[PDB]
């Protein structure tokens, strides 16, 4: 539910009626697919909460 | 607002259910029938008594 842009050196995700940037997890994004069939493909990281708090 | 064509259509979709994988996975497909669409467009108001 939102749109994925970059101020230039990090990628964010903010919703489309107003700048609110917030960092890539695994709750705002839903997995589809490979990287292959998508044109427009940019590497970047999907910080997930879970192997973080999960050192302990 | 300044937005892709692509991921406009793809904004499009979220109101029908259809999500945007699918406009993401079948994006020349789509181009495809779009452009047949439009080119037919012409052949069938060529004559069209009506
Ligand atoms: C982009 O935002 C990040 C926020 O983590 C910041 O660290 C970085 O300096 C920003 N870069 C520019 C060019 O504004
Ligand atoms: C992303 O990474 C893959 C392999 O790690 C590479 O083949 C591809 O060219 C990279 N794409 C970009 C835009 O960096």
């Amino acid at each position: 539910e939102g749109v994925f842009v970059s101020n230039g050196t990090h990628w964010f995700v903010t919703q489309r009626n107003f700048y609110e940037p917030q960092i890539i997890t695994t709750d705002n994004t839903f997995v589809s697919g490979n990287c292959d069939v998508v044109i427009g493909i940019v590497n970047n990281t999907v910080y997930d909460p879970l192997q973080p708090e999960l050192d302990s | 607002l300044q937005i892709p064509f692509p991921m406009q259509m793809a904004y499009r979709f979220n109101g029908i259910g259809v999500t945007q994988n699918v406009l993401y996975e079948n994006q020349k497909l789509i181009a495809n029938q779009f452009n047949s669409a439009i080119g037919k467009i012409q052949d069938s108001l060529s004559s069209t008594p009506s």
